[PDB]
């Protein structure tokens, strides 16, 4: 886009080729897909070229992963001090439709394995990773990782070697890959987290700084999905979230689940919800925060 | 970090009683974490075949009291190894006081990167444990030298897995209640019978791993029988290469002069004024509590005390 | 007791938002009662002609919260008063925090500027425009705000301001000819230096001297609101003025400062932490909105609080929430209330709820788009071709907050010249280029504000020694501009279609046109459309087609090249017929030719 | 002198210097200042500020950040070592290792030495060697002639404690020795750049310094081992033959060190070294500065 009487730095040359290639695309190919990766603020990567966008069908959110990881390497005795650089993410989600990724780029290079940036030991390590993915699922917009980030590989991708498939033999490797793939499972099974425009999103609450929690919920339709994060390893007791629909709410997904390696707390499958304002809102539940964990709630169909 | 600013802050205190955790030879996936009480030390290295035996290669780095840690890579289950602290002029090779396993090089001690990893069968038998409420019910104790008890052969002692379906059989034959166990913490002389001890947080290597003993009390738990451990809080084994003398200065032993002569025992009583020998010593009592489910601790000669 | 006991617990709690009806001075019949807030004081008396400025005459009594208070028989409205605090071994005259009128004891403000005793009774007769009051409601309503200065905007004569009584029906007046639906006043509370235009403040409870008693200024909005004009106020809770008698160091330690001396303009910011200051400041925001009916409040420099250096890191919270509480409460006492943010960072949710995270703010200023608009017109327009982006990418930008389009005082002043003295050419161009600017400006997605003088295309830069050159205002241009700026805010208070400036209310026609410089787009709500042709090229262009989504005849709603407005007189007959074959990927398609550095703004019929 | 200039406050400065020592001939006026700002220890009839003196801290950044680095690497950052010879005498400068620099986070001079406890002595022992032997007064905090473990603490007393233990009682007699050395010798007195010349400077990998400092007669050579490794047979250039002897050795046991030296005793050979005409043979020891000077 960029080079570096006229004196501009916007080769106009490339915006051109860049737009002449998306409406070629398209044309011959109306079921393909463009992405772009542009580490710029340029306005509507992702937009039509008749909107004077580029006219690319998706664009990496590489703002998200930056924040995303920025604030996932610190300590959580630290995370308190960083609590809006997780919350800002969203003012930036919906400006294009945005693919949050995880690359190559950032596990090389001494940047280190996803793994290797997730701070504490093990247990943690691997609980930071499955809470990372958790709200990578949860937060909007497509997703896309990089081979090894599945299992949680200590090492750096090297292209000279295979990656380090003898870790599915340690349970927390094998534990994060059945994360994945039950996050999957729920992405390609729920609506709600189909629709990553603003419409898919709402706050349920973003003002828990001490402890670093949030709560969001996500919609299309009549269908909801509720996320409460706990992103400190300090478990968290008859913490109550406001909720829109009252009656029976599922535990859909618990990061903490033996089954992906946790300790095991949680909320037993059923929640009652309690008929008293919290958040806002009419209803609220009342749970349990299992240790750096992300809980999936649906109301009971 | 390894080590909390907190958890040196209870260190000082003496308030850690799962300074387990923290100190002594820990794996990872990767390596192992290395923690050692060494405060009048001006340098600790840990040695093994995981760094080819080398001071300089891995030396640990002090934190707050007094307290040594540090990574090495490569570092495993089963390795063995050694703590070289060294005293200002003077360096000495040392054992981990809060080694969890020891094994012989002779075959005749080395501190051993163990995983203490076992998954119980006695959930039952802790629910209903009486304890203060036994006073009301009825103890009656077999006290057993582990390797007194039954032979294979002559001169060849039963192991942990071995011993108890014999054992637990003659036990509960005979009505008993709870064995008393002699102190099965890892000691050099045999002829001790184990009141001489090495390593406090190490089960002896003759009757076999850390599991098998956490075993020999999951069985005992199961068949409805009580484990009674002698324990000695009173005073610690003469050789060096152990607990004598550990920083290159008094460090478990008095620092005074005049108190470090005793009765029995002569600078080998445990300095109970120290903190840190306050933590060592409680820490071993909920740790032998806490991961091998003891049901119970016999402390001899409280008098010498 | 002066203070119920509910109260101090209120003071404690930082949520004393009624606090001016406690604290300051408050007159009876047989005397005043005073209120202080001053925590680090062993003692405090009032001083005043009705008792020998004697300090042991009347000592207030220390209460909960560092409040104080004391009744004085025999002080009445018209003395003046101070404050006399001990801070231990050294003593200190200071004037009311809430002084509710100050006036200069010499004449001259920078020298002295003592608070008066007064009653604030005042009647008002604006019940019809406070019962058809609509705030966050304007959203979809057109707002298009006169910027104005009151000391610069006419003087009686030379030198000497208009009154707040003898202001309201001049400005009035204008106000409905031009078509304006707001003022909004740059700072009116009390501050020393006249060149500081009131942004540096050491009466927030008091409206400035120079201009009135403070029932003159409710005349004045009473006034503006029987015209159907709104009154949004400048507000300055950034910082306060650096004048020792004032708010610095008020016990003789940090009150209104920071505690701390790492943070903290320097040191003469507010310490939002403290429950007392921002009881103090979230009050007089109400304040404001309560005595005064004011319609809207505009903060300034809104960086300067959310940052510390314009773990904890450069953002501050204390200032966010009360920047947040600060909204939230204005609009749960005023649910019709305005606020208006200035904030030079990209901060996200200016304009958004706080219940979303944002800031809870009504509007924003679109000073990108200011910023951009400006730098591309000043460019020759052999050159406005190389740099075609700068406008078109405008609206990228556009929708991500509700947004006021920001031409301002600070625009014009210190070097940056004049509106007109911006714009490139020849006279005729200059005034052209103006017309042009407005037309973009009416027709980009935002509410309107402009400055004074700048709806003449005035000369010279804003001075506030003197007033706006309305001796230009005979010469034909200018008066041209005025015309355009009258006819374009008639049509944008008309048609709906430009009310509306979220996405929804904007299409694009044409964007490509770099060589020409030409650009077209639509405004629509429902089935009503606006289109707009520009032409930022003095070469005129015939036979331009431009397509449209509807067919039939057409009308041309505005030609900026109209001689009326002072232009070529250039322009499409006004009936055009719709070609119905396609362009700009449109069925059908009009042809027209383009005035010079004129903008065309277009309807279909019924 | 900023707010771009302030004149007002340069005319101050400058009539501040020369009242002083108009007043009192015999005072010291000290000047730091934080940019490349020229003449501040010049006179004032020469547009200098009229300062006797200025804190080098350019030096003490370049010196720390050299010495934070581990041996191992110094290799890569020779020349931020070496380099600071070139503006060391811009001005009349202190070297200068303030209470600024062990505060807030900043770590003790202790603290901010690389490897175990020794290597934090010998560097220690080191960085002061050579900070003796460098051009420029000498400016030293409280606490550092022991090597202080905690960052200056105002609101407590200096951990005299640590003046029992061995490491930090050899820093302190090292600094004692670096000071008899400096003021019996007229050789560093002259911070002249007639005072300095080098020996060697381009022995990068194995992180070595040889420079003389002279005057007249006197001669004085440093040489600097900034790995820890023992360097054996290490030449050494030098303008005369004959005798020479080892003034002062950082390794000396009584310092904490290990003990590797000359002792003294050291002839020179005529073999052309470093382009000089004779050379010494020595032995380098751990981290540590040799300071050695002709018999006489």
């Amino acid at each position: 886009l960029y080079r570096d009487i006229f004196g501009g730095r916007e080769n106009l040359e490339a915006i051109d080729f860049i737009k002449k290639f998306n409406e070629t695309v398209y044309l011959h190919f109306p079921e393909a897909i463009t992405i772009a990766e542009e580490s710029t603020a340029w306005p509507g990567v992702s937009a039509p070229t008749y909107n004077n966008g580029l006219g690319f069908l998706y664009k990496w959110n590489m703002g998200w992963m930056h924040d995303t990881l920025d604030y996932m390497r610190r300590d959580p005795v630290h995370r308190k001090y960083h609590h809006d650089t997780l919350t800002f993410s969203l003012w930036y989600a919906f400006s294009e439709h945005y693919i949050l990724p995880l690359s190559h780029d950032e596990v090389v290079h001494g940047k280190g394995s996803l793994w290797t940036k997730m701070p504490g030991d093990d247990w943690q390590k691997a609980a930071n990773l499955r809470l990372l993915y958790g709200h990578m699922w949860g937060h909007p917009g497509k997703k896309l990782l990089f081979m090894g980030g599945e299992f949680g590989q200590h090492h750096e991708w090297n292209h000279d070697t295979q990656l380090e498939w003898h870790l599915l033999d340690q349970p927390y490797h094998r534990g994060i890959q059945a994360w994945v793939r039950d996050l999957n499972h729920l992405y390609r099974t729920h609506p709600a987290l189909w629709h990553d425009g603003p419409e898919g999103f709402e706050w349920i609450d973003f003002n828990d700084r001490d402890q670093s929690v949030i709560c969001y919920l996500r919609k299309h339709t009549d269908r909801l999905l509720l996320f409460v994060l706990n992103f400190t390893p300090v478990p968290r007791e008859h913490y109550r979230v406001g909720v829109p629909i009252g009656g029976p709410w599922r535990e859909v997904l618990n990061s903490d689940a033996v089954a992906y390696g946790g300790s095991g707390m949680g909320n037993f499958g059923r929640v009652e919800a309690v008929p008293e304002s919290w958040h806002g809102r009419p209803f609220h539940l009342e749970l349990t925060l299992p240790p750096l964990a992300i809980l999936i709630l649906e109301p009971e169909s | 970090s390894w080590l909390t600013e907190e958890d040196i802050r209870r260190w000082e205190s003496g308030t850690f009683y799962d300074s387990y955790r923290k100190l002594g030879a820990h794996p990872d996936e990767e390596g192992t974490w290395f923690c050692v009480w060494a405060p009048h030390a001006d340098a600790v290295s840990v040695l093994g075949a995981f760094n080819n035996w080398d001071p300089e290669a891995h030396q640990l780095e002090r934190y707050g009291a007094g307290l040594w840690a540090g990574y090495v890579p490569g570092a495993l289950p089963g390795h063995a190894y050694k703590y070289r602290i060294r005293h200002g002029f003077y360096q000495a090779d040392k054992t981990d006081p809060y080694a969890f396993a020891m094994e012989p090089p002779t075959g005749s001690l080395a501190s051993i990167i163990t995983r203490l990893d076992y998954t119980w069968h006695d959930d039952a038998w802790m629910q209903r444990r009486k304890g203060p409420a036994s006073l009301y019910e009825p103890v009656s104790i077999y006290e057993v030298h582990l390797g007194s008890w039954r032979h294979k052969q002559p001169g060849v002692s039963f192991s942990y897995r071995e011993i108890a379906e014999p054992l637990a059989d003659y036990v509960q034959d005979l009505g008993f209640t709870h064995v008393e166990l002699l102190p099965i913490m890892e000691h050099p002389y045999y002829g001790s019978w184990g009141y001489q001890v090495v390593g406090y947080y190490a089960p002896t290597f003759r009757y076999g791993t850390p599991q098998d003993l956490m075993y020999l009390i999951d069985y005992l738990h199961q068949r409805g029988i009580g484990v009674i451990l002698d324990w000695v809080p009173s005073h610690f084994a003469a050789d060096p290469q152990g607990l004598v003398y550990f920083d290159g200065t008094t460090l478990f032993e008095y620092d005074d002069p005049r108190m470090r002569h005793h009765p029995d025992w002569g600078t080998y009583v445990f300095d109970y004024n120290k903190p840190g020998v306050r933590n060592f010593l409680i820490s071993n009592a909920l740790f032998w509590l806490d991961y091998y489910h003891v049901d119970g601790l016999r402390v001899d000669a409280v008098a010498s005390m | 007791s002066w203070l119920t006991e509910e109260d101090i617990r209120r003071w404690e709690s930082g949520t004393f938002y009624d606090s001016y009806r406690k604290l300051g001075a408050h007159p009876d019949e047989e005397g005043t009662w005073f209120c202080v807030w001053a925590p680090h004081a062993d003692a405090v008396s009032v001083l005043g002609a009705f008792n020998n400025w004697d300090p042991e005459a009347h000592q207030l009594e220390r209460y909960g919260a560092g409040l104080w208070a004391g009744y004085v028989p025999g002080a009445l409205p018209g003395h003046a008063y101070k404050y006399r605090i001990r801070h231990g071994f050294y003593q200190a005259d200071k004037t009311d925090p809430y002084a509710f009128a100050m006036e200069p004891p010499t004449g001259s403000p920078i020298e002295g500027l003592a608070s008066i005793i007064t009653r604030l009774d005042y009647t008002w007769h604006d019940d019809a425009w406070m019962q058809r009051r609509k705030g966050p409601a304007s959203l979809y309503e057109p707002v298009s705000i006169y910027e104005v200065h009151l000391g610069s905007w006419r003087h009686k004569q030379p030198g000497v301001s208009f009154s707040y009584r003898e202001i309201a029906e001049p400005l009035a007046d204008y106000v409905q000819d031009l078509g304006f639906t707001h003022v909004e006043l740059l700072p009116i509370m009390e501050h020393p230096y006249y060149g500081s235009w009131g942004y540096q403040v050491v009466g927030y409870y008091a409206p400035t001297f120079r201009y009135g008693t403070p029932q003159d200024l409710m005349y004045l909005i009473d006034y503006l609101h029987q015209r159907g004009i709104g009154v949004i106020l400048d507000w300055v809770p950034s910082h306060f003025a650096a004048d020792p008698q004032g708010l610095v160091y008020f016990d003789g330690t940090t009150l209104f400062e920071y505690d701390d001396p790492r943070m903290r303009w320097g040191t003469y910011v507010f310490d939002y932490n403290k429950p007392g200051v921002r009881n103090f400041l979230i009050s007089n925001a109400l304040f404001w909105l309560d005595y005064y009916h004011v319609d809207g409040l505009r903060v300034d420099a809104v960086a300067s609080m959310l940052y510390r250096d314009y773990f904890g890191g450069r953002e501050n919270l204390e200032a966010i929430d009360f920047i947040k509480k600060f909204n939230e409460t204005v609009y749960l006492h005023f649910p019709e209330a305005i606020t208006i943010a200035e904030e030079s960072t990209a901060w996200p949710g200016v304009s958004a709820p706080t219940y979303n995270n944002g800031l809870g703010f009504l509007y924003k200023w679109n000073m990108g788009w200011m910023h951009d608009t400006l730098d591309y017109m000043r460019r020759d327009p052999v050159h406005r071709k190389y740099h075609h982006d700068t406008l078109t990418f405008s609206l990228w930008y556009a929708f991500s907050e509700h947004y006021i389009l920001p031409l301002s005082h600070d625009e014009v002043v210190h070097g940056k010249g004049s509106l007109w003295t911006k714009m490139p050419g020849d006279d005729w161009q200059k005034a052209a280029n103006l017309r042009l600017l407005y037309g973009h400006m009416w027709g980009h997605p935002g509410k309107k504000l402009l400055f004074m003088g700048g709806e003449f295309g005035q000369h010279h830069e804003w001075n506030h020694d003197t007033q706006l050159e309305w001796h230009l205002l005979d010469q034909p241009y200018h008066r041209g501009i005025q015309a355009w700026v009258r006819d374009l805010n008639h049509l944008y208070r008309t048609h709906p279609a430009l009310w509306h400036d979220g996405p929804e209310g904007f299409e694009w026609i044409d964007f490509n046109d770099r060589d020409q410089s030409v650009i077209c787009y639509l405004r629509k709500h429902t089935d009503r459309l606006l289109l707009f042709v520009l032409n930022f090229t003095p070469v005129p262009r015939e036979h331009y087609r431009v397509g449209v989504p509807i067919g039939g005849p057409w009308r041309e709603v505005l030609n900026s090249d109209a001689v009326a407005y002072g232009g070529s007189g250039m322009g499409n007959f006004g009936r055009v017929e719709a070609v119905p074959e396609s362009w700009h990927g449109r069925p059908f398609h009009l042809e027209l030719t383009l005035p010079p550095l004129a903008i065309l703004i277009l309807e279909p019929e019924s």
